[PDB]
DNA sequence: CATTAGCGAGAATTTTAGTCACGGC
RNA sequence: UAGACGAACGGCGCGUCUUUAAACCAUGCGUCGGGAGCGCGGCGGGUUCAGGAUGAACGGCAAUGCUGCUCAGGCUUUUUUG
DNA sequence: GCCGTGACTAAAGGCAAAAAAGCCTTCTCGCTAATG
């Protein structure tokens, strides 16, 4: 059900990914004889030696159970709460080694190699090296994609500088930020700069007419003047320091 | 923001949010809890002759 | 629209001129209604309207009245947006002084009145009486009283004197103080005064003093007496939910000095005594200055949020100053994010696009389409069916986004790839799906990483999106040559497991027509992916004259190989695949591909490489395993055996023969090898592997191992991942940065107790550390680069100069860091390329040299070449073509109309987050031995000494190419000659380094002349070692009367006369220094040269700090003019030295630390710019020395080597264009001809220019020198006044260019950015050519 | 159906100089009439002008000296 | 989280880097889905030129909008309401602009009584869909409570 | 049924450079 | 219930009064609307002068009106991501 | 006294997002409202 992938394991080091792995394979192939038995419905007595012969595995384990206390109704609800798999608990630094694991997995009926054979479904062929399978837990994080998707054409506008607003809330663009600026400075690409600075964010002779001409077929932008420009004159013009513009 | 080696046992040294702050949100310890002035302290088993 | 931008100060009737009205009331609104105030803060009267074309009391309306003042409301009637461009006055009722001249480091009235900056801010706040006119009294002009010396002065003298308070008596001094005999005095007494000291704030006053004549200014204007008013809007009070109403805090401002001003005028009617109303005039005072910048002159005024106040200066300056946050970068609209993910089935040019996202963004371009078919009547309509998502909806929306190209963009970018074009295809879901190869560009990994998106409007627009923008366009990073669409990840490792052949397997032993029935073996079963077997296969070569030869072969080969024949072009020999293919080989191979069957053919071969590889990784299976870690079953034997040595040697610390520092460094050392040991150990068993043969036979060929697949191959990782994985740890650090005794005996595969994984952390957190704070210092970086190189860009085809500079592989003592070839690759050669053999001409001047000419070069084995270097282009604002050589993005000449720094910056800020922020010499090699810059002398038992300083060591090969560099101190020992052919791996020098030598020259008698016993010198036979022998004291026991005294050893052969040196008949006599200990005697025989004496005693900051040149805590003393060398006056707190020419006289002297260590004597020959003291140099003495062409090779060469030891590839080319950009401004030596001050600094560029025309006359030219001045100051000091003030300090250039009246001319780039017009640059370059020919 | 330009470059001096005309010839295009030389195969006006570009009849003075001939009616 | 079968290998790209590929088998049996709870606030206040009210009198609005809403103009509990769609209605009084006699006769054969209002009723934000399962009113002492409240 | 509150409106750390102040020979 | 008034007109709202225009507030309560230019004259407010708190003249603009012609939501604070 | 040195002061220190919240001076009065 999931295809995970093999090359983020030398870099990220995480190597108890796999251990995980080969010891949750062990644990969910426990469960399909537990559920092949109870399909049966063999016997209680049955039952009794094999989920004892399972927890008597371990050398010097502290987690000691007596299954002969438990009643018949006891181990068999048990079982049938066992057949989705028997819970394996690891303590952080006292976990169980590779050779632990490799015993357990032999009283199941799996390669020791943990690593089994596939055959693509598309093709039908049996690849050319054994695959590691196992089971794994995953989480679904809190990230949606629904809650990033956002995009707009023409919304709100800003009383201040007139520019597009920002956030998702109010139908916010996108920054194109400095970086960005000087990654077009760099390339030939002028018209693209000047149009994306005049005539999207702020002109309002420009994204008037602009909008006007788009529908009407045109494709041709016109210079104006950034309006945010014209405050930094006025709060300039704030200010004892006089600044203008001189002759056409 | 760097660990220092007497972290052991009472502030964790793995877990921490990544980021502009790192090593100022560090976490508490399973055992640890607070001493009556208000210093970190945690519980220990006494050896005595071996 | 507009041609310059022009800037001063303000005069009152100006600012009435500007002006509507005033403002005397500090209400803003009714509040009952929303309607505003009388006079206000928001007075319809002053400013305008509320709303279109109707006045406040509605008496007037309707389009008749346009332009109708109705009398009743008081208000000009008229649309809006007049609310955006009116603006009021106060009229304040005492003058008050602006806070920005008065509190600037370099104080405008300050350096003006020649005053000192705290006495004028008493001054001004009413604390002490200062003299405004001393008429015939006992009082200066500028003289200063206190309240109680005023009220005795005033009755000595009466009202013949007059002292005030505050600034109407500051605007009362500057008024009276004249400008014109204030220049002729400073002019007559500049000429007079011969003080350096003076000099400086001489020169400051006399700029400024010209600057204030010059222009139309008057200095009492820098004397606020009326202040305008910004209009209402730009601080709006919008109202926020409920009657409550959200006030912008500098209308608090304008109130709280509204109330001042109000208080003030109606307390001036009363009469009032001095105490009341200076206090009045205090509070005045500090409220405008506060209103202008807060927090200036003391504590901020908070309100209720207890944070500083926004003030007017504020809001300009700062990452939420205006500039920074809505003029560089603005929102835009037409945008969009998502979350990126890959899609395999795309092609390179096209990336995914969801449904929704290009409905929504691309509805403007839908509305016009769906008109002009009919389908809709009205805009309404439009948007009602659009919304509706009909049928027809889905079918218009695929017709407008056919080839309709969008922008692909990634926060933050890095570097010129972080922008890129494609194609989109409309996909189904929610993400933007990706084309694989392109990824690494971004520097992005498919983690959840968002992307954003831009679209195009105008026809430009699309069309140069679709020239440039493409990934198509872009193979070549413009860092370097290499590509930027390698194959990584899953490729690789499909492709490697493709090309390795295996000694036995399915199918081995037959011979195959061709590769399309050897594909078909593989799908049927009947032969594995990998067989060495017999195949025919063809092969095109274009080896005539661009056409393509077809010969038939046969290929000992594997059966995978020639299965990925099939998708190579026509050109590509077979050798290029029977490799076993990594990761560096395909790369190149692509790159290969690109210097033969052009473009269009590579990208296609790109495509089909992805597939061949994605679908033969899927079919191989690769998976990693527990078991394929295998541990060296050794490995433990060995750790064992260790301990036994660190059992030792612990004990010899316990038994005191060994020291702990010596125990530690044994410890470390036993631990580094047993860790080698181990890691060798472990790789040679992971590395083979065992199998038998197709004759019974075990073979060991290279094993199977899937750690070893994505190790060799490099599709993930390094070396040190396995060998952390498998083998022990090693030696770690703290995080002071010492060595734990006791590293990790085990690995990751086996267990790790508490107290080794604890231990583990300390270089986790610390790298992470690394990786938070590293960012900031580069980005920033980055700018500080931007800034300065944004002005360069190529003007002009050819300068038409053959000066350039020398360049030469970088040799430092071993391996070659950089041949010669990858240097000098894609340059044009600034003169002539010379055979060894004379007159003989391989390459001519002027011509670009690319991978044809590089085989010349190689084959025939050029020494060095001579290149064109645009750190000298004659060009000007500008850098011709042929001078920058070869761009790397489209692997020819570069063409005119780029900017080539800002491109250069963003090279070279990239790799910078990937940087880290916290005896005896023997020939290595086989070769001959040759020296430069060498003059050796023969000793008396033959060997070899050397007399000179800058001796180098060569390794010269059968051919003449250099091997080896080295550099030797004087008094050397050589083993071998210049230009015999040596037996490498010998010792062929040696020296003492710990101490240095007293050396003599010439051979002859030691006759210790003028030997001073009791003070100077005297026989201390230490007991320690009982050896009699004459030992020179230090300076502690002598004093002035013998320590000035210098016993000199003069060196006599055995006639007892003074030694005849070749040259000079000046004795030779050594004097001897302190704490140098004569071990020879008199009468005993001596060496030819034999020591008399041994006398006793880096990260991306370094990089940031070397561009803007630090001065070293430590600056090396080098020589400054060539003569022969003399010694000074002592004593006088340090040492002194002069230096005489050969003809020239010798005016030089120089204070020199005599603590300091020292490399030059009296009987000494020095050239200027050699080494006197050693360690870090100073650049700035490095380029007034050596001059312009040794600076450049000097910064070149350091961040080179920084980044190679990073490992990272850097052209070259891109460093120097900073370099040019650092030499912006020069110095005038010698008026001369010109018209500027002696010592005025001008740029070089400007300055040359203005001299050539005058020179080109009857005249003569100017002297000058080329400065130094660091980025953070060079940006500064720019003519583009906004272009400085957008990046840094806008408080001092805003005020330094007020001053002076500056006019930028919208030369550079930022500026045309800035005010929308087209960039003089890119495509619109040929626009502005259009502009200036018609101007 | 176009992927690369660089045989149009090519044909010309620079890149700029052929997108600034390129740009000049859609314009033409868009604003009315005047139809393209070259048989479409549903393309937009953008893509339409670059392909005159490789074949060559095209370039800043052909389009100058067929505007002043149609100017000079 | 849970508990899922996984396998270590390249699949035609498409883990190329980190890409995780997942089975339709995973949401057949709706195992990663989940639930979601987003609150709407809807404010009635005081303003200028009169208060504000809640109905279902709204104008430029389709009988569909209406079907899902009672007299009140609160949606009912379990409405399967969609994005963009209408939750509570909320209108505000202005003037009425005058009168011109061919807008007038026309408003008069229409019906409409009295057109001063503007629309400011709450809408469910767009992309999103689900069910409403509570609402819960909130008014102050001294007004009168609908048959809604 | 009487008292006071009250409320909306009105007003009183780290790095480095540049610059000023003291000093010593 | 109706009528009248509330910086020029009208409609509606709100407040006051009952045949009166007052009362209310004070950039003279709120919202909206008058097809435009040229011609007349002035609502409305301003200037000057005189008179000794008042009166006269004036036209830069201009109300209701009239004959003729032409025109179609910022900041701050946290948390998280790359 | 004049060049040299120490102490003081000024400026700047990744880029994009999302999500939440809190909130836009403090002292005083008559008619209406809150309290007994
Ligand atoms: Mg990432
Ligand atoms: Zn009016
Ligand atoms: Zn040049």
């Amino acid at each position: 059900d999931i295809v995970l992938n093999p090359l983020g394991v030398p870099s990220r080091m995480n190597i108890g990914q796999i251990l995980e792995t080969h010891l949750g394979m062990a644990a969910k192939g426990i469960g399909d004889k537990i559920n092949a038995m109870l399909k049966q419905q063999q016997e209680v007595a049955k039952l009794r030696e094999f989920i004892q012969r399972a927890y008597d595995l371990g050398a010097d384990v502290r987690q000691k159970v007596d299954l002969s206390t438990f009643s018949d109704e006891e181990v068999m609800r048990l079982a049938e709460n066992l057949r989705k798999g028997m819970p394996i608990a690891t303590p952080v630094f006292d976990g169980a080694k590779e050779a632990e694991i490799k015993e357990l997995l032999k009283l199941g009926d799996l390669p020791t190699s943990g690593q089994i054979r596939l055959y693509d479904g598309r093709t039908g062929e049996q690849f050319e090296r054994p695959v590691t399978v196992g089971y794994m837990y995953m989480l679904k994080l809190n990230h949606l994609v629904d809650d990033k998707m956002h995009a707009r054409s023409t919304g709100s506008y800003s009383l201040v500088t007139q520019q597009p607003l920002g956030g998702k809330a109010q139908f916010g663009g996108q920054r194109f930020g400095e970086m960005e600026v000087w990654a077009l400075e760099a390339y030939g690409a002028a018209y693209t700069l000047q149009e994306m600075l005049t005539v999207k964010s702020d002109d309002v002779n420009g994204r008037t007419k602009m909008y006007k001409n788009i529908v009407d077929g045109n494709h041709q932008m016109e210079p104006g003047m950034p309006e945010s420009f014209n405050v930094l004159l006025k709060e300039i013009r704030s200010l004892g320091i006089n600044i203008e513009l001189e002759d056409e | 923001r760097d660990v220092h080696p007497t972290h052991y046992g009472r502030v964790c040294p793995i877990e921490t949010p990544e980021g502009p702050n790192i090593g100022l949100i560090n976490s508490l310890s399973v055992y640890a809890q607070t001493n009556e002035y208000g210093f970190l302290e945690t519980p220990y088993r006494k050896v005595t002759d071996g | 629209e507009f041609d310059a931008i022009k800037i001063a100060l303000a005069s009152p009737d100006m600012i009435r001129s500007w002006s509507f009205g005033e403002v005397k009331k500090p209400e803003t609104i009714n509040y009952r209604t929303f309607k505003p105030e009388r006079d206000g803060l928001f007075c319809a009267r002053i400013f305008g309207p509320v709303k279109d074309y109707e006045c406040l009391c509605g008496k007037y309306k309707r389009l008749k009245h346009r332009g109708v003042i109705c009398e009743k409301c008081g208000v000009e009637v008229t649309q809006t947006k007049v609310r955006r461009e009116r603006m009021g006055h106060i009229e304040l009722a005492s003058p008050t002084a602006h806070i920005w001249f008065l509190k600037s480091l370099p104080s405008r009235i300050g350096l003006l009145l020649d005053m000192p900056l705290r006495d004028i801010e008493r001054v001004l706040y009413f604390e002490s009486y200062v003299v405004i006119e001393g008429g015939m009294t006992n009082l200066e002009r500028q003289q200063i009283l206190t309240e109680e010396q005023y009220l005795d002065a005033l009755e000595e003298f009466g009202d013949e004197f007059d002292a005030k308070m505050g600034a109407e008596a500051i605007q009362a001094l500057l008024k009276s103080m004249d400008l014109e005999q204030e220049c002729e005095q400073l002019r007559e007494e500049l000429n007079e005064t011969n003080s350096e000291t003076k000099r400086k704030k001489l020169t400051k006053r006399i700029k400024l003093l010209e600057a204030f004549v010059q222009s139309g200014n008057k200095p009492e204007w820098m004397i606020l007496t009326v202040l305008p008013v910004l209009p209402p809007d730009l601080r709006p009070l919008v109202p926020l939910d409920g009657g409550r109403f959200a006030t912008s805090d500098l209308n608090d401002l304008y109130r709280r000095v509204i109330n001042r001003n109000n208080r003030l005028k109606r307390l001036l009617d009363l009469a009032a005594p001095d105490i009341i109303v200076r206090n009045e005039k205090r509070m005045l005072q500090e409220a405008v200055d506060a209103l202008l910048d807060n927090g200036r002159r003391g504590r901020a005024i908070t309100g209720s949020n207890k944070r500083p106040l926004k003030s007017l200066a504020d809001m300009i300056k700062g990452k939420q100053g205006r500039f920074r946050q809505n003029l560089l970068g603005k929102r835009v609209d037409y945008s969009g994010r998502s979350v990126i993910t890959v899609g395999p089935y795309l092609r390179l040019h096209q990336c995914g696009l969801p449904k929704k996202m290009a409905l929504e963004l691309f509805k403007p371009f839908i509305y016009g389409k769906l008109e002009l078919r009919g389908l809709a009547t009205t805009i309404k309509a439009a948007k009602k069916m659009v919304e509706r998502e009909e049928a027809v909806v889905w079918d218009i929306l695929d017709e407008v986004i056919r080839e309709h190209p969008v922008l692909l963009n990634r926060a933050p970018t890095l570097h010129r790839l972080g922008i890129q074009a494609f194609e989109p295809v409309l996909i189904e879901g929610k993400a933007i799906q990706l084309h694989p190869l392109v990824c690494a560009a971004y520097n992005a990994d498919f983690d959840g990483d968002q992307m954003a998106v831009h679209v195009p409007l105008t026809l430009e627009a699309q069309l140069e999106a679709r020239a440039l923008m493409m990934s198509t366009n872009n193979i070549l990073s413009p860092a370097n040559g290499e590509p930027i669409i390698v194959p990584s990840q899953d490729v690789v490792l499909g492709l490697y497991y493709m090309t390795r052949d295996c000694v036995n397997a399915k199918g081995e032993g037959m011979v195959l027509t061709g590769p399309k029935e050897a594909e078909r073996l593989y799908r049927s079963g009947l032969a594995s992916l990998h067989a060495r077997v017999k195949v025919r296969i063809t092969e095109y070569e274009k080896d005539a004259n661009g056409e393509l030869v077809a010969k038939t072969s046969l290929k000992d080969t594997t059966v995978g190989r020639a299965i990925l024949w099939m998708i190579v072009p026509k050109g590509l020999p077979y050798s290029i695949v029977n490799q076993a293919l990594g990761k560096k080989a395909i790369s190149k191979m692509l790159n290969t591909c690109y210097r033969i069957l052009g473009l269009k053919p590579t990208v296609i071969f790109a495509d089909q490489i992805m597939y061949t590889g994605f679908a033969y990784a899927a079919r191989s299976g690769a998976s990693v395993g527990i078991d394929d870690m295998v541990i060296p079953e050794k490995k433990h034997e060995i750790i064992s055996e260790a301990e036994a040595e660190v059992a030792e040697i612990q004990e010899q610390f316990q038994s005191g023969l060994v020291t702990a520092g010596e125990r530690y460094n044994k410890v470390i050392d036993i631990w580094a090898a047993a860790n080698d040991r181990v890691s060798k150990a472990m790789m040679d068993n992971l590395q083979t592997e065992t199998v038998i043969n197709r004759d019974g036979q075990e073979e060991k060929q290279v094993s199977f191992n899937s750690i070893y697949m994505m190790a060799d191959s490099g599709a993930r990782g390094s070396a040190a991942q396995i060998r952390q994985l498998a083998g022990m740890r090693g030696l770690m650090a703290k995080p002071d940065g010492s060595i734990i005794e006791t590293p990790i005996t085990a690995n990751f595969r086996e267990g790790l107790n508490v107290l080794q994984y604890f231990i583990s952390t300390h270089g986790a957190r610390k790298g992470l550390a690394d990786t938070a704070l590293k960012t900031a210092n580069s980005g920033y970086l980055t700018r500080r680069l931007v800034d300065v190189a944004q002005d360069l860009v190529v003007t002009e085809d050819d300068c038409g100069t053959h000066e350039g500079i020398m360049m030469t592989p970088v040799i430092e003592g071993g391996d070659v860091k950089e041949p010669l070839r990858d240097r000098v690759l894609g340059r044009v050669t600034a003169e002539d390329v010379l055979k060894p053999g004379t007159a003989d001409i391989l390459v001519p001047r002027n011509t670009l040299l690319h991978e044809q000419w590089c085989d010349l070069l190689e084959e025939n084995s050029v020494d060095a070449v001579k290149v064109r270097s645009v750190v000298s282009c004659d060009t000007d604002f500008g850098v011709c073509a042929h001078c920058y050589g070869r761009d790397l993005a489209r692997g020819h000449i570069i063409n005119k109309g780029e900017a080539i720094g800002v491109i250069a910056a963003q090279s070279i800020g990239e790799p910078g987050t990937q940087l880290t922020m916290r005896s005896s010499i023997q020939v290595k090699n086989k070769g001959s031995i040759k020296l430069s810059n060498v003059k050796s002398v023969v000793n008396s038992s033959g060997k070899l000494v050397i007399t000179s300083r800058n001796t180098e060591l060569k390794l010269i090969d059968e051919f003449g190419r250099t091997k080896e560099s080295y550099k030797v101190p004087y008094g050397a020992v050589l083993a071998k000659g210049d230009g015999e052919q040596v037996a490498g791996g010998e010792t062929v020098a040696n020296w003492d380094p710990h101490t240095m030598p007293v050396i003599t020259e010439v051979s002859g008698f030691v006759r210790f002349t003028d030997m001073i016993d009791g003070q100077t010198i005297t026989r201390q036979t230490d007991e320690l070692t009982g050896l009699s022998s004459l030992v020179v004291l230090d300076s502690a026991e002598r004093t002035a009367g013998g320590k000035d005294l210098r016993p000199a050893l003069k060196i006599v052969d055995a006639q007892g006369n003074d030694v005849l040196i070749p040259g000079t008949d000046m004795p030779a006599q050594y004097f001897l220094p302190g704490k140098a200990i004569v071990q020879l005697e008199d009468g005993v025989q001596i060496s030819s040269g034999d020591t008399l004496a041994r006398i006793p005693q880096g990260g991306l900051p370094r990089v940031a700090d070397l561009f803007e040149a630090r001065r070293p805590k430590e600056p090396a003393i080098l020589a400054e003019i060539s003569g022969i060398v003399s010694f000074g006056k002592e004593t006088k707190g340090k040492r002194r030295l002069v230096i005489t020419p050969v003809d020239g006289s010798d005016p030089y002297e120089e204070m020199i630390p005599k603590w300091r260590q020292l490399n030059v004597f009296e009987g000494e020959r020095v050239e200027r710019g050699d080494v006197i003291s050693d360690g870090p140099e100073a650049p700035h003495d490095i380029l007034r020395l050596r001059g312009v062409h040794a600076v450049t090779r000097y910064i070149v060469n350091e961040v080179q080597d920084v980044y190679r030891l990073q490992g990272v590839k850097i052209n070259d080319k891109h460093i120097e264009v900073i370099v040019r950009q650092m030499l912006r401004k020069a110095t005038i030596v010698n008026a001369g001809s010109s018209d500027f001050l002696e010592g005025e600094q001008v740029e070089y560029s400007r300055v040359k220019i203005a001299n050539r025309e005058l020179e080109a006359n009857g005249k003569v030219g100017a002297t000058y020198s080329r400065d130094l001045l660091g980025i953070t100051k060079a940006s500064l000091a720019t003519e583009s006044f906004i272009s400085a003030a957008s990046f840094q300090e806008t408080t001092r250039v805003l005020t330094e260019a007020a001053v002076a009246g500056k006019r930028d001319e919208l030369r550079g780039l930022k500026e045309n950015v800035i005010v929308g017009r087209l960039i003089p640059a890119g495509t619109g370059y040929a626009y502005h050519q259009d502009r200036m020919r018609r101007r | 159906a176009r992927v690369t330009v660089q045989d149009a470059v090519e044909k010309i001096g620079n890149r700029f100089d052929l997108v600034l005309v390129a740009a000049r010839r859609a314009r033409q295009m868009q604003v009315g009439g005047k139809d393209p030389l070259v048989p479409e195969e549903n393309d937009k006006t953008t893509v339409i002008a670059l392909r005159e570009i490789e074949e060559g009849l095209i370039n800043n003075q052909i389009l100058d000296v067929r505007e002043r001939q149609e100017q000079q009616e | 989280g849970q508990n899922m079968r996984v396998a270590f290998m390249p699949w035609n790209g498409y883990n190329f880097e980190d890409s995780i590929l997942v089975s339709e088998r995973v949401v057949q049996e709706d195992r990663f889905t989940t639930i979601h709870i987003q609150e709407l606030a809807c404010v009635s206040r005081d303003t200028k030129l009169g208060p504000e009210e809640i109905t279902a009198d709204i104008p430029n609005v389709g009988e569909a909008a209406l079907s899902k809403l009672d007299e009140s103009g609160i949606v009912y509990i379990g409405a399967e309401v969609t994005g963009g769609d209408i939750l509570v209605g909320k209108v505000t009084p202005k003037g009425e602009t005058q009168l011109t006699p061919e807008e007038k006769l026309l408003r008069a054969i229409f019906g409409e009584k009295a057109s001063d209002v503007k629309d400011s009723s709450l809408r469910v934000p767009n992309g999103v869909s689900g069910t409403v399962i509570d609402v819960q009113v909130f008014t102050r002492d001294g007004v009168e409570k609908d048959k809604r409240a």
